[PDB]
RNA sequence: GUAAAGCGCACGCAGGCGGUUUGUUAAGUCAGAUGUGAAAUCCCCGGGCUCAACCUGGGAACUGCAUCUGAUACUGGCAAGCUUGAGUCUCGUAGAGGGGGGUAGAAUUCCAGGUGUAGCGGUGAAAUGCGUAGAGAUCUGGAGGAAUACCGGUGGCGAAGGCGGCCCCCUGGACGAAGACUGACGCUCAGGUGCGAAAGCGUGGGGAGCAAACAGGAUUAGAUACCCUGGUAGUCCACGCCGUAAACGAUGUCGACUUGGAGGUUGUGCCCUUGAGGCGUGGCUUCCGGAGCUAACGCGUUAAGUCGACCGCCUGGGGAGUAC
């Protein structure tokens, strides 16, 4: 009867065989994720979360995913932290060492406008200039505060966010994913099945995670 | 099976491991349950039981440690068309001793060690590591 | 096949009992009858081997059966296989 | 599976293997013991030649055969059973399964006759060929043989090979369902028996189209070919023979397990059966694909995954599936 009415069912019988224990029971067309199994789930995982933001660790939460990109900074950025909201650059975790050259020239090129650095060179300069920040500021923009390599990785869809799990579990960064009917839990190692999508179900839980996480270091 | 029930037991217990399934069923049989009552004790499986006083149908239940299952090896010697009957002084040791050997004795179904401490042989049924 | 006036017919000569369409004395009866009624469908036609092979499966057929009384009770083999003419 | 290797496919004798229960037996088997297993080698411990080699005491072993006394779980034998394997009966269902005999319509070719007239046919062009003895075209009538458009499908049936018009006659197998019956009567199968595309063979029929041979024309350096104009065996039928194929899923038969998704075809139960329809539950079958397997490709509940029973087969290439 609480919150938690929102992300009752989704995915079709695309399904995944993997995904069945959390299936309440398939009814009209597609099934629905049993939630007797999702409360523990609900907090075993931000319990985690809630202990490790207390060790002053780093959280990165990856949704390259368009009805969650805008909406997934008040949960991180806002609550100042770490996260992904485009394209998952190849190797933001695992060849970091190059990757984290990118955030440079991002930085200082963050600079060129802040101060009366940006009045130089050509107007027409300046310009294609700029549109490196776009880009930048827009694929690691949410990232160039994180000098070293997190501690956990909470991502929403488990599908999509596919890549950007994988070298996670590559480096030994714990990962608390949100999965779904046909998405692949194997790779989460702390599962949440929930509705991988609705605008609602999104929100909710990003939100509720930063919650624990914002007084997780008391 | 129909001409092998002993040597299928061991199969759909292996076969149910690698599924992570929960529990094994199948028909019964003196013998088989007799092993099933061995690897009990030996805390290869949590527990065993049958339904039918016409028709027997066997159950036993699944085990695993951590990530991976319990019974992760699990095969047969002594089959038809190529029988072994060894003594009390050829009795195979699974694992260097680790793993079981079932082996039956004519004071019953026994194991490497239980056959060996009591001096007796049998003949093999299957190596259980 | 069979004519179910003949089949059902049968049954009732070599049953032990009633209705015993199951009894080897029965079934194995059965075939005969099937068989030689066949003799002469294939005494005609003879290229319509298709037709044998189901000929050949029930005379083998049979005889699995045969061998069976044998080994269930001498008696009953001998006391058959007179009311059906066999071993020719 | 593709590296060498699944017999072209069935049935099946011998052989190997054998669901479940109780009693019984004690053959296999296991335990103990008694013989015997020559000595010497080997091995362990220990002695003597100054050491070693060597020599030497005792034991260990000689894995075996027999006999006796037991033990009875499993295998085997005997007795009485049991039903899920296998089979019988009933009633339905679908099918290009087979053998025989009919029959229909379209088209080709040919024969005859009418109309009509200088081209037709063919190719990349051409030419051979057919045409004024009148073709081709067209229309009417007749003869004959082969094969059955559409339906036709990623479809169906069959052991394999294979099997398509409609009708009848004789006949085999598969499957479902309430059930009733028998009671392990089963699985596999060297040798054996039988079935086998096409081509080919014998005797006798038949012969429209097609077409090895053969003959012309063309191409080309040549062209014993591809192309063109003809065309014989043959292809068709009966009956007998030959047994081969890339006889291919290049994957033996039988059985039990092991995530899923979409579809095809056929049976059955059920659902306001109010419907095209919706939910199950069996058979057979496509495509994708997970674990696993694999050298990789890929296979993936119809396995090439996990297992069990029986059979066939392989052991470098050439020489050679050849010689004898
Ligand atoms: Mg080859
Ligand atoms: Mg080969
Ligand atoms: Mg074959
Ligand atoms: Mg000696
Ligand atoms: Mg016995
Ligand atoms: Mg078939
Ligand atoms: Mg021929
Ligand atoms: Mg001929
Ligand atoms: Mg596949």
């Amino acid at each position: 009867m609480l919150k938690a009415g929102v992300h009752f069912g989704h995915q079709t019988r695309y399904w995944n065989p993997k995904m069945k224990p959390f299936i309440f029971g398939a009814r009209n067309k597609v099934h629905i994720i049993n939630l007797e199994k999702t409360v523990p789930m609900f907090n075993e995982a931000l319990a985690e979360l809630n202990k490790i933001a207390s060790r002053k660790g780093k959280i990165l939460f990856v949704g390259t995913k368009r009805a969650a990109s805008e909406a997934v900074k008040d949960a991180a950025l806002s609550c100042d932290q770490f996260f992904v909201n485009h394209r998952w650059l190849g190797g933001m975790l695992t060849n970091w060492k190059t990757v984290r050259q990118s955030i440079k020239r991002l930085k200082d090129l963050e600079t060129q406008s802040q101060d009366g650095t940006f009045d130089k060179l050509t107007k027409k300069e300046a310009l294609m200039r700029t549109r490196e920040l776009e880009k930048l500021e827009n694929s690691l923009g949410g990232i160039k505060d994180m000098g070293g390599l997190p501690d956990a990785l909470f991502v929403i869809d488990a599908d999509h966010e596919h890549i950007a799990i994988k070298e996670a579990n590559n480096l030994g960064i714990p990962v608390f994913a949100i999965v779904d009917t046909n998405s692949d839990p194997d790779g989460v190692d702390f599962v949440i099945p929930g509705n991988d999508d609705a605008i609602r179900a999104v929100t909710l839980y990003l939100g509720a995670v930063a919650a624990t996480v914002r007084e997780g270091r008391s | 099976s129909m001409q092998d029930p002993i040597a299928d037991m061991l199969t759909r217990i292996r076969n149910g491991q690698a599924a992570n399934k929960a529990a094994v069923t199948m028909p019964s049989s003196k013998l088989k349950v007799a092993i099933a009552n061995v690897l009990k004790e030996e805390g290869f499986i949590e527990d065993f039981k049958v339904e039918g006083d016409t028709k027997p149908e066997l159950e036993l239940t699944l085990k695993y440690f951590q990530g991976k299952a319990v019974v992760e090896s699990i095969q047969r010697v002594s089959r038809p068309g190529l029988r072994i009957y060894k003594r009390k002084d050829e009795l195979p040791k699974v694992m260097a001793g680790l793993g079981i050997a079932v082996v039956s004795t004519s004071k019953g179904v026994m194991t490497d060690r239980a056959a060996r401490q009591a001096g007796l042989g049998g003949e093999i049924i299957c190596y259980v590591a | 096949s069979l004519s179910t006036e003949a089949t059902a017919k049968i049954v009732s000569e070599f049953g032990r009992d009633a209705n015993d369409t199951g009894s080897t004395e029965v079934q194995v009866a059965l075939l005969t009858a099937q068989i030689n009624h066949l003799q002469g469908h294939f005494a005609e036609h003879k290229k319509d081997h298709h037709s044998r092979r189901g000929l050949l499966r029930m005379v083998s057929q049979r005889r699995k059966l045969l061998d069976y009384l044998k080994r269930k009770d001498v008696a009953r083999y001998t006391r058959l296989i007179e009311r059906l003419g066999l071993r020719r």
